[PDB]
């Protein structure tokens, strides 16, 4: 009888995993503080990694990788890419980004300003965006408004180049982002969930007005609140891979695999492979796995850009059942076996 | 030459001390009857090994050690074991009833009755020391004597030997090789009262020593013999600088200078390699680069933690055998570009390297294979604070219900001393958090 | 990769490699106060037994 | 040299104490004449804990037989092993106790107790370092119950820093001698709460169930019930009588087993309970089973504060851990979570006589309150009508003392009640 605990009472994903475990009759759930567990579904913040793997006779597995926040924090990702050689500062698939601390508190203000001045000095597009992990986003083309917006906040803010030429879905002349659910098992095998979702914008894109952020931010919550065309084109502003792969063919004479998925798969490998020697639990006294939520941007040239990596992502309503079961099959049963894979293994060198 | 006095308290301390002095005699060529054919200074001399061994006119080489326990069973083994001819009966001190895994019993009730006899026996060893460096205190955390009597002895040694260093070799409680439930209390109680009296403490988690025995030595269910035969290898690596010629860690003070920049954070993490099963007829000999890189695999740490999520304040590489500086520096570079070695800002990023040419000595008919080169890495990492977290947590689970508290209050200790010690451990964790986290 | 303080002898050598520079009176009052609490504890155990 | 002083009081106490000395004498290789004929040093390594060393290399049990009538100790002396006991350590009267706690505690027992303490004092004085005392007795009778607790009451006054443990046989209507057994047991329990470090609860009802159902014994006798008690007592003392990493003294065992001073009543269990070898998975699954326990309390109704398991014989300690873990995971919700690692395992190389391997269970469970609840209900059933009280008030007892014992028992049930939620 395998045992597990539930310490994050908000994870919609692992609330389904928990239910699936009990459905096997071979998993017993304990109290959130019982130390005799095989698998821990830990809390988001301040997860007590230092107490894992110290129970005699118990193999213990946790649904998080200690140190993966370096990839899932706004400022942390930019610093990780700029400092990491595997990614380098000339990283082609990450928008130009600078870490800006509020003045009431290293800082890249001057570096960003020189980059800004060089653009305006050359007539180039100069639309930037300011955002932070505690969000509160601002789209502006004036280096002043963006910097002053950050000084009005008390946490670390990031400013990156705003993609002014995004791929627009027709009809609608609208924007969108791609969400790819990734899973890294205890062996560090990088599995990409075959199914993704495009969180679409129900408002036409207007490059001459960045103040109305409803046609520029493709967040599912922004569209369902301030956008008045929600669910018009697709249900819940969610376009799934089968339909979007069909639009890319009829509209652009290409496929989701060639035009986008190849880069999405390459960007996932490059990031996870970069932080392997720091978060891997190969010879560790406990095992880690984790489900990541990658967010991509696609410009009009069919170039994929990484926006951010989410370490605690939800899931599309239509995809919970399929994805949660795969987590149990690749991430859990692989360690605690019972009595066509929905993923795509991204081969790499450990 | 300055001397070192070894003090072994309780069953854990005493049995570990038995394995260490065995290895010391083998390493220095000292026969079980205390003779040393190579020593040409008969009854005297100020050589490196004389820091751990005095000499009688009869040429016998007597360890500078005291064994103390509250029950006689474990010390009686030494009185008749193989090396019974090394120790004088005065160096072996025993009571009649132990501390029953009760710190209060070992510190107050029974301890107060034997403390002055131990100090007198220690003073007698000091009287033979022209320049005493200090003491090495071997003991367990979870025992009633190793925890309760050690801290009392440590309090007293500070008063009588103020200017003397005191290093600890502590056994951290692992539930798989122990049959107690009050060990969280005893550990925090003794760590609380011993912190300001120990200049440097090398903890060894039985859980880590145990897994090494199962994994590398292929021992299904290891015994204390297997555990201590390995612990002695590590202890030998750490004290070899004091018993042989050299320039690194030449006296007990240099241990603090090179490993402990902050007085409270004096718990260096030990990492040893290689550990090869002797049953293996032929095992390939690892290179400086291969053993050096093993000092960063968790499975070779005396305490299981993750240095990738801590900050180093110091790091020592103690090599034994066929190791040349050229190959060490080379491997040190290869490990910076591939390893997460994040020092603290107010400290240089470097390594103090010591090389002794004599390879690790193996005990005849033991568990360890004969290797051509070994290394012990002492590093002061904030990841060892994981060990305090585990311990403090267990302490908190019992102390919330006051479970077992009556056994301690009943032996004179006050209940306030519990939370007083716990508040200190909390401050100790808080100090580790400041130095290694941003 | 600087090597400092290279000390060599017959049984070995040591050095340091730097990669990057930095960016009684009261002891009896507690042993006696606990002995008086044991005396007082057994003083109530005997008086209890006298009743 | 950690000597234990053994004391058996009354009929049940002396009969249970007799089989005990009969059993461990065989384990240590001591014949009924005190001569050692064993073949292992493990038998003599820690033999001095229950046996004195006499002239001619004889081994005399450090035991003291007490009773208020001569019948039972005539049997012990006339028995085969009876010749092993010290002739001077037989201390008995002639009046009998009449299955009356008052006669054992206040009147007849009061007249004899001082002489018993002279024999105890004679044994203690020749002790290099006394661990403490163990008493075998029943709680439903008059001598072992009334005088047994009176003995303990005076041993603590004279040995306040020694361990005082008892093997207390609890009465059951299923195996009852008289209707006043609830009175005698209620009066003894309160004494046990105040003056014993550990009390092993041996319920005759659970012993009858074990003999009847599991052991398939039609009409169980007292000797049938005692064979189990012998096997259990041999087990819960293995960590004492034998050397190795498991050797400890009473105090150390109590320190790790008793988290609260008054909740020191243990549930013992044994296994196996026909020539079929018992695979490690079989020993361990019964050892935690209620049908294998000797306190007639359902573990699933309370919660475990501490638990010990002594495995005797030769087997794979690796297989034990795996099966032990499986038992813990199936009953995870029953062990308190605020005592880390509260289930320990020990091994002894010497198996009991004629068994490849056995398992002895020692549980500190809050389910033990069922036992005290039965006693309490039975007590009140008679006391509400004041039935049979004249046997006690004739010995100089008052009703008030019964009311106080009823309250003290209930308070005990409530104290166990808090630590179960
Ligand atoms: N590594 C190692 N650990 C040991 C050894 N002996 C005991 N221990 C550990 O020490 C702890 C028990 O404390 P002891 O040292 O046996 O107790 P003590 O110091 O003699 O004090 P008392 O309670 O009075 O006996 C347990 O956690 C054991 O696992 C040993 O020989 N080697
Ligand atoms: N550099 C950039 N260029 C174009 N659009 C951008 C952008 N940075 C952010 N966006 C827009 O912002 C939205 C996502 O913002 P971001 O992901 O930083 O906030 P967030 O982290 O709170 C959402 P989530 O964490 O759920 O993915 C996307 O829909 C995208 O359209
Ligand atoms: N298990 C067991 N119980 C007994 C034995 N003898 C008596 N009893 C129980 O003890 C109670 C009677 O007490 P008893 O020992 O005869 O009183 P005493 O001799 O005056 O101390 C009854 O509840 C009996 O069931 C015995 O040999 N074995
Ligand atoms: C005589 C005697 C023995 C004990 C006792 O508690 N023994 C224990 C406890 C745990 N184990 C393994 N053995 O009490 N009276
Ligand atoms: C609960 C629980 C049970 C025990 C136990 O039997 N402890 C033993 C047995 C032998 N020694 C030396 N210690 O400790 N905690
Ligand atoms: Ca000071
Ligand atoms: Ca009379
Ligand atoms: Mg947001
Ligand atoms: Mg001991
Ligand atoms: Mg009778």
């Amino acid at each position: 009888m395998y045992t597990f605990v539930v310490r994050d009472e908000n994870s919609s994903v692992y609330a389904e995993v928990s239910r699936l475990l009990l459905a096997t009759g071979q998993w017993k759930r304990l109290r959130k503080d019982n130390p005799r567990f095989n698998l821990m579904l830990g809390e988001r913040n301040r997860l007590p990694f230092g107490r894992l793997g110290h129970e005699p006779g118990l193999v213990q597995l946790v649904n998080y990788y200690r140190g993966a926040d370096k990839l899932c924090r706004k400022a942390s990702l930019v610093k990780l890419i700029k400092t990491s050689p595997e990614l380098s500062e000339s990283c082609t698939w990450f928008p130009e980004s600078y870490v800006i601390y509020p003045t009431n508190l290293t800082d890249e203000r001057e570096v960003f300003l020189a980059a800004y001045n060089r653009r305006r000095e050359g007539r180039e597009g100069n639309v930037w965006i300011a955002k932070s992990s505690a969000g509160g986003i601002l789209i502006s083309s004036e280096a002043s408004e963006l910097l002053d917006f950050i000084d009005e906040q008390g946490q670390v803010h990031v400013i990156q180049k705003y993609l002014e030429k995004p791929l627009l879905l027709e009809p609608g002349h609208r924007k969108f982002d791609i969400r790819s659910w990734v899973l890294v098992d205890h062996l560090y095998n990088i599995y990409l969930y075959r199914e993704g979702v495009l969180r679409t914008s129900s408002e036409p894109y207007n490059s001459a007005n960045f103040q109305d952020k409803t046609c520029h931010l493709t967040n599912h919550c922004i569209q369902k609140e301030y956008s008045k065309n929600y669910g018009r084109y697709e249900e819940g502003n969610e376009m799934f891979f089968e339909e979007f792969n069909q639009y890319l063919m009829d509209a652009l004479n290409t496929t989701l695999e060639n035009s986008i998925l190849l880069q999405i798969k390459h960007i996932i490998r490059s990031c996870l492979m970069c932080i392997e020697p720091a978060i891997s639990t190969k010879h560790l006294h406990y095992q880690s796995f984790q489900l990541f939520g990658f967010d991509f941007m696609v410009d009009e040239e069919l170039k994929v850009w990484l926006i951010e990596v989410n370490g605690a992502p939800a899931c599309a309503q239509k995809l919970y059942a399929e994805l949660c079961q795969g987590i149990v099959d690749v991430a859990i049963s692989s360690v605690f076996p019972l009595a066509t894979s929905i993923f795509i293994k991204l081969h790499h060198h450990h | 030459m300055r001397e070192c006095i070894s003090i072994h308290v309780g069953q854990a301390g005493v049995q570990i001390g038995n394995a260490c002095w065995e290895l010391y005699c083998l390493e220095h060529g000292i026969q079980p009857d205390g003779q040393m054919p190579s020593d040409k200074t008969i009854g005297g001399g100020d050589d490196s090994f004389n820091t751990f061994f005095s000499e009688t006119g009869a040429g016998k080489h007597v360890p500078r050690a005291v064994f103390v326990d509250l029950e006689p069973t474990v010390i009686d083994e030494v009185r008749t074991g193989t090396y019974r001819q090394l120790f004088h009966p005065e160096q072996l001190i025993t009571g009649k009833e132990d501390a029953a895994n009760n710190y209060a019993r070992g510190h107050y009730t029974i301890g107060k009755e034997i403390i002055d006899l131990v100090l007198d026996r220690i003073r007698k060893l000091a009287d033979q020391c022209t320049g005493l460096q200090g003491f090495l205190v071997f003991h367990s955390f979870g025992g009633g004597t190793g925890s309760g009597f050690t801290s009392l002895l440590m309090e007293r040694l500070s008063v009588d030997y103020g200017k003397k260093s005191k290093l600890e070799f502590s056994i951290y409680p692992a539930p798989q090789v122990s049959t107690a439930v009050v060990e969280p209390y005893n550990s925090i109680l003794t760590t609380h009262t011993t912190l300001e009296h120990s200049d440097c403490a090398f903890m060894v988690d039985n859980e880590a020593i145990y897994d090494i025995c199962r994994r590398n030595l292929d021992i299904e269910r290891p015994t204390y013999t297997n555990l201590n035969r390995l612990i002695s290898q590590i202890v030998s690596s750490i004290t070899a600088s004091l018993r042989f010629d050299g320039a690194l860690n030449v006296d007990l003070t240099e241990f603090q200078t090179n490993l402990v920049p902050y007085p409270r954070i004096h718990f260096p993490l030990a990492t040893y390699a290689p550990v090869i099963s002797a049953e293996k007829a032929y095992h390939e000999q690892l290179s400086v680069a291969e053993i050096t890189n093993a000092c960063f695999e968790p499975a070779n740490q005396m305490v299981k933690c993750d240095p990738r999520h801590g900050k180093y304040m110091a790091c020592c590489l103690l090599y034994r055998g066929d190791v040349v500086p050229k190959d060490v520096n080379a491997a040190i570079a290869t490990i910076k570009t591939k390893r997460s070695i994040q020092f603290v800002d107010w400290c240089p990023t470097g390594f103090k390297v010591g090389i002794n040419y004599q390879p690790p000595t193996v005990v005849p008919g033991g568990d360890l294979a004969k290797v051509q080169r070994a290394v012990c890495m002492l590093s002061n990492t904030t990841a060892i604070a994981e060990a305090w977290a585990r311990l403090d947590h267990k302490f908190d689970l019992m102390y919330a219900k006051r479970a077992f508290v009556h056994w301690y209050v009943g032996e004179g200790m006050e209940e306030g001393e519990f939370s007083e010690a716990r508040e200190d451990m909390a401050a100790l964790e808080k100090d580790y958090e400041e130095v290694g986290v941003d | 990769m600087e090597v400092i303080e290279l000390n060599k002898c017959t049984s070995g050598q040591s050095f340091e490699v730097i990669l990057k520079p930095p960016s009684l009176e009261e002891i009896q009052k507690k042993l006696e106060a606990a002995e008086e609490r044991r005396k007082y504890q057994e003083a109530e155990l005997l008086k209890h037994l006298a009743e | 040299m950690r000597e234990i002083v053994h004391i058996q009081a009354g009929q049940c106490g002396n009969q249970i104490g007799a089989k005990f000395w009969e059993v461990i004498s065989d384990e240590h290789g001591i014949d009924p004449t005190g001569s050692y004929h064993g073949d292992s040093d493990l038998q003599l390594e820690r033999i001095n804990v229950y046996y004195n060393e006499a002239t001619g290399n004889k081994y005399v049990p450090r035991a003291i037989l007490v009773d208020l009538e001569p019948g039972t100790m005539d049997s012990v002396r006339s028995g085969p092993f009876g010749q092993i006991f010290r002739p001077d350590n037989f201390v008995f009267g002639q009046s009998g106790a009449g299955n009356n706690w008052a006669k054992g505690h206040y009147t007849e027992g009061a007249e004899l107790v001082d002489s018993v303490l002279d024999v105890v004092r004679k044994e203690s004085e020749s002790c290099d370092c006394l661990q403490g005392f163990q008493l075998t007795h029943s709680l439903g009778g008059g001598t072992g119950s009334g005088m047994g607790t009176l003995l303990i009451s005076k041993i603590r006054e004279e040995y306040p820093d020694r361990i005082m443990n008892t093997f207390s046989v609890m009465p059951s209507p299923k195996v009852s001698d008289t209707v006043v057994e609830p009175y005698n047991a209620t009066l003894s329990v309160h004494q046990l709460v105040e003056n014993t470090d550990e009390t092993y609860c041996i319920d005759n009802e659970a012993l009858y169930d074990i003999c009847f159902r599991t052991l398939k014994l039609t009409t169980p006798t007292y000797g049938d019930l005692n064979h189990l008690v012998s096997a259990t007592m041999s087990g819960v003392t293995t960590c004492l009588r034998f050397p190795g990493q498991l050797n400890a003294d009473l105090r150390k065992l109590a320190v790790n087993m008793v988290p609260f001073p008054r909740l020191h009543f243990f549930m013992p269990g044994f296994a196996p309970l026909q020539y079929r070898a018992l695979t490690v998975p079989e020993l361990t699954q019964q050892m935690f089973d209620s049908k294998n326990m000797m306190a007639a309390c359902d573990p699933r109704h309370g919660r475990y504060l501490t638990v010990a398991a002594i495995f005797r014989g030769r087997m794979s300690m690796k297989e034990v851990d795996e099966q032990m873990l499986n038992v813990q995971n199936k009953n995870s919700s029953y062990f308190v979570e605020w005592i880390p690692n509260n289930v320990k395992t020990a091994v002894c190389d010497i198996p009991p006589r004629g068994l490849k391997m056995s398992a002895t269970f020692i549980g500190n469970s809050t389910a033990i309150q069922e036992l005290f609840k039965r006693i309490s209900e039975q007590f009140t059933a008679m006391f509400r009508r004041k039935a049979f009280l004249h046997w006690y008030t004739g010995e100089g007892m008052d009703e008030m003392e019964f009311t106080e014992a009823e309250s003290n028992m209930n308070d005990l049930v409530s104290e166990y009640q808090q630590y179960q939620d």
